[PDB]
Protein backbone atom coordinates (compact mmCIF):
# COMPACT_ATOMS: atom_id res chain seq x y z
CA UNK A 1 0.00 0.00 0.00
CA UNK A 2 0.83 3.97 -0.30
CA UNK A 3 -1.36 6.04 1.79
CA UNK A 4 -0.41 3.82 4.84
CA UNK A 5 3.18 4.63 3.71
CA UNK A 6 2.84 8.33 3.77
CA UNK A 7 1.75 8.17 7.53
CA UNK A 8 5.04 6.11 8.17
CA UNK A 9 7.53 8.01 6.67
CA UNK A 10 5.53 11.09 8.72
CA UNK A 11 6.21 8.77 11.77
CA UNK A 12 9.77 8.10 10.89
CA UNK A 13 10.72 11.85 10.68
CA UNK A 14 8.54 12.85 13.78
CA UNK A 15 11.16 10.18 15.29
CA UNK A 16 14.22 11.52 14.07
CA UNK A 17 13.27 14.70 15.72
CA UNK A 18 13.05 12.97 18.99
CA UNK A 19 15.92 10.79 18.16
CA UNK A 20 17.58 14.78 17.64
CA UNK A 21 16.36 15.79 21.06
CA UNK A 22 17.66 12.93 22.77
CA UNK A 23 20.78 13.27 21.36
CA UNK A 24 21.10 16.85 22.18
CA UNK A 25 20.23 15.85 25.71
CA UNK A 26 22.40 13.24 26.35
CA UNK A 27 25.19 15.51 25.02
CA UNK A 28 24.07 18.11 27.81
CA UNK A 29 24.32 15.58 30.55
CA UNK A 30 27.72 14.34 28.71
CA UNK A 31 28.71 18.05 29.30
CA UNK A 32 27.75 18.12 32.86
CA UNK A 33 29.88 15.05 33.74
CA UNK A 34 32.47 16.21 31.92
CA UNK A 35 33.28 19.26 33.60
CA UNK A 36 33.04 17.90 37.07
CA UNK A 37 35.23 15.21 36.07
CA UNK A 38 37.76 17.56 35.00
CA UNK A 39 37.21 19.84 38.13
CA UNK A 40 37.93 16.54 40.42
CA UNK A 41 40.43 15.40 37.84
CA UNK A 42 42.41 18.70 38.91
CA UNK A 43 41.83 18.31 42.50
CA UNK A 44 43.18 14.95 42.06
CA UNK A 45 45.99 16.17 40.33
CA UNK A 46 47.00 19.27 42.83
CA UNK A 47 46.37 16.60 45.73
CA UNK A 48 48.40 13.39 44.62
CA UNK A 49 51.98 15.90 44.31
CA UNK A 50 51.29 16.57 47.89
CA UNK A 51 49.21 14.16 49.35
CA UNK A 52 49.56 15.24 53.44
CA UNK A 53 50.07 18.36 53.21
CA UNK A 54 46.60 18.51 50.95
CA UNK A 55 44.46 16.57 53.23
CA UNK A 56 46.96 18.59 56.28
CA UNK A 57 44.81 21.59 55.24
CA UNK A 58 41.32 21.94 57.41
CA UNK A 59 39.69 23.65 53.95
CA UNK A 60 41.04 20.71 52.04
CA UNK A 61 40.28 18.13 54.68
CA UNK A 62 36.30 19.56 55.20
CA UNK A 63 36.01 19.71 51.07
CA UNK A 64 37.45 16.12 51.36
CA UNK A 65 34.43 15.04 53.52
CA UNK A 66 31.96 16.76 51.76
CA UNK A 67 32.45 15.76 48.39
CA UNK A 68 32.63 11.98 48.75
CA UNK A 69 30.02 12.15 51.32
CA UNK A 70 27.18 14.04 49.60
CA UNK A 71 28.52 15.53 46.03
CA UNK A 72 29.91 11.90 44.63
CA UNK A 73 26.28 11.01 44.85
CA UNK A 74 25.26 14.15 42.98
CA UNK A 75 27.49 13.05 40.55
CA UNK A 76 26.82 9.14 40.17
CA UNK A 77 22.70 10.42 40.49
CA UNK A 78 23.64 12.05 37.00
CA UNK A 79 25.64 9.31 35.54
CA UNK A 80 22.49 6.63 36.25
CA UNK A 81 19.98 9.88 34.60
CA UNK A 82 18.65 8.07 31.49
CA UNK A 83 17.99 10.50 28.66
CA UNK A 84 16.40 7.93 26.70
CA UNK A 85 12.87 7.55 28.45
CA UNK A 86 11.22 10.43 26.32
CA UNK A 87 12.43 8.93 23.42
CA UNK A 88 12.24 5.16 24.00
CA UNK A 89 8.53 5.67 25.13
CA UNK A 90 7.33 7.21 22.03
CA UNK A 91 9.74 4.93 19.50
CA UNK A 92 7.49 1.74 21.56
CA UNK A 93 4.54 3.84 20.61
CA UNK A 94 5.19 4.83 17.54
CA UNK A 95 6.11 0.86 16.64
CA UNK A 96 2.43 -0.82 16.70
CA UNK A 97 1.84 1.16 12.85
CA UNK A 98 5.53 -0.34 12.23
CA UNK A 99 5.94 -3.18 9.42
CA UNK A 100 6.77 -6.31 10.92
CA UNK A 101 8.76 -9.20 9.70
CA UNK A 102 6.35 -10.21 7.12
CA UNK A 103 5.79 -6.72 5.80
CA UNK A 104 9.69 -6.81 4.96
CA UNK A 105 9.61 -10.28 3.19
CA UNK A 106 6.31 -8.93 1.35
CA UNK A 107 8.42 -5.86 0.14
CA UNK A 108 11.44 -8.80 -0.54
CA UNK A 109 9.66 -10.82 -2.40
CA UNK A 110 7.82 -8.25 -4.11
CA UNK A 111 11.45 -7.32 -5.43
CA UNK A 112 12.37 -10.51 -7.04
CA UNK A 113 9.10 -10.32 -8.58
CA UNK A 114 9.72 -6.86 -9.83
CA UNK A 115 13.11 -8.07 -10.90
CA UNK A 116 11.51 -10.57 -12.71
CA UNK A 117 8.65 -8.07 -14.44
CA UNK A 118 11.05 -5.94 -16.41
CA UNK A 119 14.01 -8.36 -16.60
CA UNK A 120 16.32 -6.21 -14.85
CA UNK A 121 20.04 -7.75 -14.89
CA UNK A 122 21.69 -7.83 -10.84
CA UNK A 123 24.27 -5.21 -12.03
CA UNK A 124 21.17 -3.11 -13.29
CA UNK A 125 19.12 -3.53 -10.05
CA UNK A 126 21.67 -2.00 -7.36
CA UNK A 127 22.41 0.67 -9.87
CA UNK A 128 25.06 -5.68 -0.43
CA UNK A 129 23.70 -7.04 3.02
CA UNK A 130 21.01 -6.09 1.05
CA UNK A 131 21.77 -8.21 -1.74
CA UNK A 132 22.56 -10.95 0.78
CA UNK A 133 19.19 -10.86 2.38
CA UNK A 134 17.92 -11.38 -0.99
CA UNK A 135 19.72 -14.55 -2.39
CA UNK A 136 19.03 -15.74 0.81
CA UNK A 137 15.22 -15.54 1.29
CA UNK A 138 15.22 -17.15 -2.69
CA UNK A 139 17.52 -19.54 -1.19
CA UNK A 140 14.53 -20.24 1.41
CA UNK A 141 12.10 -20.53 -1.60
CA UNK A 142 13.94 -23.46 -3.47
CA UNK A 143 14.88 -20.95 -6.07
CA UNK A 144 18.52 -21.49 -7.06
CA UNK A 145 18.38 -19.21 -9.94
CA UNK A 146 18.05 -16.07 -7.95
CA UNK A 147 20.45 -17.47 -5.22
CA UNK A 148 23.12 -17.94 -8.19
CA UNK A 149 22.60 -14.16 -8.92
CA UNK A 150 21.89 -12.53 -5.92
CA UNK A 151 25.67 -13.80 -4.00
CA UNK A 152 26.97 -13.30 -7.51
CA UNK A 153 25.76 -9.58 -6.85
CA UNK A 154 26.72 -9.25 -3.77
CA UNK A 155 30.31 -10.53 -4.20
CA UNK A 156 30.44 -8.03 -7.24
CA UNK A 157 29.61 -5.31 -4.66
CA UNK A 158 32.29 -6.51 -2.00
CA UNK A 159 34.96 -6.86 -4.34
CA UNK A 160 34.46 -3.40 -5.17
CA UNK A 161 35.10 -2.05 -1.52
CA UNK A 162 32.29 -1.91 -0.05
CA UNK A 163 32.93 -3.08 3.54
CA UNK A 164 29.72 -4.80 4.95
CA UNK A 165 28.57 -6.37 8.36
CA UNK A 166 27.84 -9.82 6.00
CA UNK A 167 30.82 -12.17 6.22
CA UNK A 168 31.45 -13.26 2.82
CA UNK A 169 32.07 -16.33 3.98
CA UNK A 170 28.35 -17.46 4.64
CA UNK A 171 27.48 -15.70 1.07
CA UNK A 172 29.95 -17.97 -1.38
CA UNK A 173 28.36 -21.18 0.81
CA UNK A 174 24.89 -20.75 -0.22
CA UNK A 175 26.23 -19.89 -3.78
CA UNK A 176 28.47 -22.97 -4.45
CA UNK A 177 25.09 -24.88 -3.24
CA UNK A 178 23.33 -22.30 -5.62
CA UNK A 179 25.31 -23.27 -8.99
CA UNK A 180 23.75 -26.73 -8.11
CA UNK A 181 30.15 -28.86 -10.48
CA UNK A 182 32.68 -26.89 -12.42
CA UNK A 183 31.49 -23.19 -11.71
CA UNK A 184 30.47 -25.33 -7.91
CA UNK A 185 33.87 -26.72 -8.06
CA UNK A 186 35.41 -23.12 -8.30
CA UNK A 187 33.07 -21.41 -5.63
CA UNK A 188 34.38 -23.88 -2.85
CA UNK A 189 37.93 -23.59 -3.80
CA UNK A 190 37.37 -20.15 -3.92
CA UNK A 191 35.91 -20.17 -0.39
CA UNK A 192 38.25 -22.58 1.42
CA UNK A 193 41.51 -20.27 0.21
CA UNK A 194 40.11 -17.28 2.33
CA UNK A 195 38.70 -19.30 5.41
CA UNK A 196 40.77 -22.70 5.35
CA UNK A 197 38.30 -22.81 9.10
CA UNK A 198 34.73 -23.87 6.97
CA UNK A 199 33.89 -27.69 8.12
CA UNK A 200 30.88 -27.65 5.21
CA UNK A 201 33.51 -26.07 2.49
CA UNK A 202 36.06 -29.17 3.26
CA UNK A 203 33.90 -32.06 2.78
CA UNK A 204 31.89 -30.79 -0.30
CA UNK A 205 35.02 -30.28 -1.82
CA UNK A 206 36.30 -33.53 -1.38
CA UNK A 207 32.93 -35.16 -2.23
CA UNK A 208 33.01 -32.57 -5.68
CA UNK A 209 36.39 -34.61 -6.39
CA UNK A 210 35.83 -37.84 -6.45
CA UNK A 211 32.06 -37.39 -8.88
CA UNK B 1 -0.27 37.04 71.61
CA UNK B 2 2.47 35.48 68.86
CA UNK B 3 4.55 32.53 69.03
CA UNK B 4 8.48 32.19 69.21
CA UNK B 5 10.59 31.83 66.13
CA UNK B 6 11.09 27.98 64.64
CA UNK B 7 14.21 26.07 63.86
CA UNK B 8 14.96 27.54 60.51
CA UNK B 9 16.05 24.11 60.75
CA UNK C 1 44.83 9.42 66.05
CA UNK C 2 46.00 12.85 64.48
CA UNK C 3 48.13 11.01 62.18
CA UNK C 4 45.69 8.02 61.20
CA UNK C 5 43.49 10.95 60.28
CA UNK C 6 45.57 12.02 57.79
CA UNK C 7 47.01 8.47 57.06
CA UNK C 8 43.01 7.76 55.72
CA UNK C 9 42.62 11.32 54.27
CA UNK C 10 45.61 10.58 52.04
CA UNK C 11 44.14 7.17 51.57
CA UNK C 12 40.89 8.28 50.44
CA UNK C 13 42.73 11.13 48.12
CA UNK C 14 44.20 8.01 46.28
CA UNK C 15 40.64 6.14 46.11
CA UNK C 16 39.27 10.02 44.74
CA UNK C 17 42.01 9.71 41.91
CA UNK C 18 41.16 6.23 40.77
CA UNK C 19 37.35 7.09 41.09
CA UNK C 20 38.42 10.20 38.67
CA UNK C 21 39.95 7.38 36.07
CA UNK C 22 36.88 4.88 36.16
CA UNK C 23 35.00 8.27 35.59
CA UNK C 24 36.91 9.29 32.92
CA UNK C 25 37.12 6.04 30.90
CA UNK C 26 32.86 6.35 31.70
CA UNK C 27 32.88 9.59 29.34
CA UNK C 28 34.73 8.25 26.61
CA UNK C 29 32.69 5.38 26.17
CA UNK C 30 29.56 7.54 26.31
CA UNK C 31 30.61 9.78 23.39
CA UNK C 32 32.16 6.86 21.36
CA UNK C 33 28.75 5.88 21.96
CA UNK C 34 26.84 9.58 21.08
CA UNK C 35 28.89 10.16 18.28
CA UNK C 36 27.92 6.66 16.17
CA UNK C 37 24.51 7.33 16.95
CA UNK C 38 24.86 11.07 16.16
CA UNK C 39 25.90 10.08 13.14
CA UNK C 40 23.29 7.16 12.65
CA UNK C 41 20.59 10.01 12.95
CA UNK C 42 22.43 12.40 10.45
CA UNK C 43 22.31 9.22 7.94
CA UNK C 44 18.68 8.56 8.90
CA UNK C 45 18.41 12.85 8.20
CA UNK C 46 19.20 12.45 4.64
CA UNK C 47 16.95 9.33 3.82
CA UNK C 48 14.10 11.45 5.20
CA UNK C 49 14.20 14.61 3.85
CA UNK C 50 15.08 13.13 0.47
CA UNK C 51 11.90 11.04 0.71
CA UNK C 52 9.48 13.82 2.07
CA UNK C 53 10.14 15.62 -0.70
CA UNK C 54 8.04 13.26 -3.21
CA UNK C 55 6.93 10.78 -1.13
CA UNK C 56 4.68 9.41 -3.14
CA UNK C 57 7.09 8.27 -6.21
CA UNK C 58 9.28 7.35 -3.75
CA UNK C 59 6.82 4.86 -2.00
CA UNK C 60 5.86 3.43 -5.59
CA UNK C 61 9.02 1.61 -7.16
CA UNK C 62 9.16 -1.65 -4.43
CA UNK C 63 12.99 -1.32 -4.02
CA UNK C 64 12.72 1.35 -2.25
CA UNK C 65 9.62 0.40 -0.50
CA UNK C 66 11.81 -2.94 0.46
CA UNK C 67 14.41 -0.40 1.93
CA UNK C 68 11.78 1.32 4.10
CA UNK C 69 10.65 -1.96 5.27
CA UNK C 70 13.43 -2.97 6.59
CA UNK C 71 15.13 0.11 7.95
CA UNK C 72 11.80 0.30 9.92
CA UNK C 73 11.49 -3.33 11.09
CA UNK C 74 15.25 -4.17 11.50
CA UNK C 75 17.42 -0.81 11.79
CA UNK C 76 15.96 1.22 14.08
CA UNK C 77 15.81 -1.33 16.32
CA UNK C 78 19.94 -1.70 16.17
CA UNK C 79 19.64 1.86 16.70
CA UNK C 80 17.05 1.29 19.64
CA UNK C 81 19.80 -1.55 20.72
CA UNK C 82 22.84 0.91 20.27
CA UNK C 83 20.25 3.74 22.24
CA UNK C 84 19.51 1.39 25.32
CA UNK C 85 22.79 0.16 25.63
CA UNK C 86 24.47 1.82 29.02
CA UNK C 87 27.43 2.56 29.23
CA UNK C 88 27.78 3.40 32.99
CA UNK C 89 28.39 -0.09 34.60
CA UNK C 90 31.94 -0.22 34.64
CA UNK C 91 32.37 3.11 36.95
CA UNK C 92 29.00 1.96 38.70
CA UNK C 93 30.15 -0.85 39.84
CA UNK C 94 33.50 0.82 40.99
CA UNK C 95 31.84 3.34 43.27
CA UNK C 96 29.50 0.99 44.50
CA UNK C 97 32.42 -1.02 45.81
CA UNK C 98 34.54 2.21 46.52
CA UNK C 99 31.57 3.45 48.83
CA UNK C 100 32.63 1.20 51.49
CA UNK C 101 35.51 3.01 52.04
CA UNK C 102 33.63 6.74 52.25
CA UNK C 103 33.46 8.78 54.89
CA UNK C 104 29.93 9.17 57.11
CA UNK C 105 28.46 12.52 58.09
CA UNK C 106 30.03 12.59 61.18
CA UNK C 107 33.40 12.84 59.71
CA UNK C 108 32.12 15.56 57.69
CA UNK C 109 30.97 17.16 60.98
CA UNK C 110 34.50 16.49 62.40
CA UNK C 111 36.32 18.58 59.48
CA UNK C 112 33.57 21.18 60.07
CA UNK C 113 34.95 21.67 63.95
CA UNK C 114 38.19 21.05 62.98
CA UNK C 115 37.44 24.65 60.85
CA UNK C 116 35.90 26.35 63.86
CA UNK C 117 37.99 25.51 66.14
CA UNK C 118 41.26 26.74 64.07
CA UNK C 119 39.23 30.10 64.00
CA UNK C 120 38.84 30.11 67.28
CA UNK C 121 42.42 29.00 68.25
CA UNK C 122 43.94 31.11 65.70
CA UNK C 123 41.40 34.21 66.18
CA UNK C 124 40.23 34.36 62.07
CA UNK C 125 37.43 36.50 61.02
CA UNK C 126 35.11 34.24 58.31
CA UNK C 127 36.62 35.94 55.70
CA UNK C 128 40.01 35.69 56.27
CA UNK C 129 39.71 32.34 56.28
CA UNK C 130 36.97 31.61 53.44
CA UNK C 131 39.82 33.72 51.17
CA UNK C 132 42.69 31.45 52.12
CA UNK C 133 45.02 33.42 54.25
CA UNK C 134 45.36 30.96 57.01
CA UNK C 135 48.58 31.93 59.38
CA UNK C 136 51.27 31.13 56.46
CA UNK C 137 50.25 28.38 54.42
CA UNK C 138 50.75 27.58 50.86
CA UNK C 139 48.84 26.52 49.47
CA UNK C 140 45.43 28.98 49.52
CA UNK C 141 42.49 26.59 49.37
CA UNK C 142 38.96 28.49 49.38
CA UNK C 143 35.44 27.97 50.69
CA UNK C 144 32.48 28.82 48.36
CA UNK C 145 29.18 30.43 49.45
CA UNK C 146 27.75 26.84 49.74
CA UNK C 147 30.69 25.65 52.46
CA UNK C 148 30.12 28.70 54.30
CA UNK C 149 26.51 27.48 54.12
CA UNK C 150 27.27 24.33 55.56
CA UNK C 151 29.81 25.02 58.27
CA UNK C 152 27.24 27.54 59.24
CA UNK C 153 24.58 24.61 59.59
CA UNK C 154 27.33 22.34 61.48
CA UNK C 155 27.34 24.66 64.23
CA UNK C 156 23.59 25.39 64.25
CA UNK C 157 22.87 21.55 64.74
CA UNK C 158 25.47 22.30 67.83
CA UNK C 159 23.19 25.35 68.57
CA UNK C 160 26.38 27.03 68.77
CA UNK C 161 24.78 30.47 67.08
CA UNK C 162 28.34 32.41 67.42
CA UNK C 163 29.57 30.30 64.74
CA UNK C 164 26.19 30.10 63.23
CA UNK C 165 25.97 34.02 62.78
CA UNK C 166 29.48 33.82 61.86
CA UNK C 167 29.44 31.60 58.88
CA UNK C 168 26.11 32.57 57.60
CA UNK C 169 27.57 36.17 57.43
CA UNK C 170 30.53 35.11 55.44
CA UNK C 171 27.98 33.45 52.77
CA UNK C 172 25.99 35.74 52.86
CA UNK C 173 28.45 38.29 51.96
CA UNK C 174 29.90 35.79 49.22
CA UNK C 175 26.16 35.73 47.43
CA UNK C 176 25.89 40.01 47.87
CA UNK C 177 29.38 39.86 46.14
CA UNK C 178 27.94 37.88 43.26
CA UNK C 179 29.04 34.88 43.66
CA UNK C 180 27.11 31.78 41.91
CA UNK C 181 25.92 29.45 44.32
CA UNK C 182 23.13 26.51 44.41
CA UNK C 183 22.54 28.16 47.85
CA UNK C 184 19.67 31.07 48.47
CA UNK C 185 20.17 34.21 50.29
CA UNK C 186 16.38 32.98 51.73
CA UNK C 187 18.16 30.02 52.95
CA UNK C 188 21.11 32.18 54.70
CA UNK C 189 18.86 34.91 55.95
CA UNK C 190 16.65 32.34 57.83
CA UNK C 191 19.64 30.65 59.43
CA UNK C 192 21.20 33.66 60.35
CA UNK C 193 18.43 35.80 61.23
CA UNK C 194 17.99 32.72 63.83
CA UNK C 195 21.37 32.38 65.26
CA UNK C 196 21.19 36.72 65.55
CA UNK C 197 18.35 35.64 67.98
CA UNK C 198 19.05 33.11 70.08
CA UNK C 199 22.14 35.68 71.12
CA UNK C 200 19.77 38.73 72.28
CA UNK C 201 20.24 41.33 69.36
CA UNK C 202 16.32 41.37 68.64
CA UNK C 203 17.70 44.54 66.61
CA UNK C 204 19.71 42.70 63.87
CA UNK C 205 16.94 39.74 63.62
CA UNK C 206 13.84 42.14 62.94
CA UNK C 207 16.25 43.70 60.37
CA UNK C 208 17.24 40.68 59.12
CA UNK C 209 14.05 39.08 58.83
CA UNK C 210 13.35 42.51 57.08
CA UNK C 211 15.63 41.21 54.60
CA UNK C 212 14.61 38.03 54.08
CA UNK C 213 10.33 39.33 53.56
CA UNK C 214 11.87 41.57 50.97
CA UNK C 215 13.22 38.78 48.88
CA UNK C 216 10.74 35.83 50.15
CA UNK C 217 7.66 38.59 50.85
CA UNK C 218 5.45 34.83 51.61
CA UNK C 219 7.90 33.36 53.56
CA UNK C 220 5.91 31.60 56.76
CA UNK C 221 8.23 31.92 59.48
CA UNK C 222 9.73 34.86 58.61
CA UNK C 223 6.59 36.49 58.97
CA UNK C 224 5.92 35.15 61.63
CA UNK C 225 9.18 35.89 63.49
CA UNK C 226 8.10 39.53 62.33
CA UNK C 227 5.36 39.67 64.11
CA UNK C 228 7.18 38.28 67.40
CA UNK C 229 9.85 40.53 67.18
CA UNK C 230 8.14 43.33 66.89
CA UNK C 231 6.17 42.26 70.00
CA UNK C 232 8.83 41.43 72.58
CA UNK C 233 10.65 44.65 71.63
CA UNK C 234 7.25 46.95 72.18
CA UNK C 235 7.29 44.93 75.60
CA UNK C 236 10.63 45.36 76.61
CA UNK C 237 9.42 48.93 77.36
Amino acid sequence: SIGQMTDLIHTEKDLVTSLKDYIKAEEDKLEQIKKWAEKLDRLTSTATKDPEGFVGHPVNAFKLMKRLNTEWSELENLVLKDMSDGFISNLTIQRQYFPNDEDQVGAAKALLRLQDTYNLDTDTISKAEDCFELGKVAYTEADYYHTELWMEQALRQLDEGEISTIDKVSVLDYLSYAVYLDKALLLTKKLLELDPEHQRANGNLKYFEYI
Amino acid sequence: PPGPPGPPG
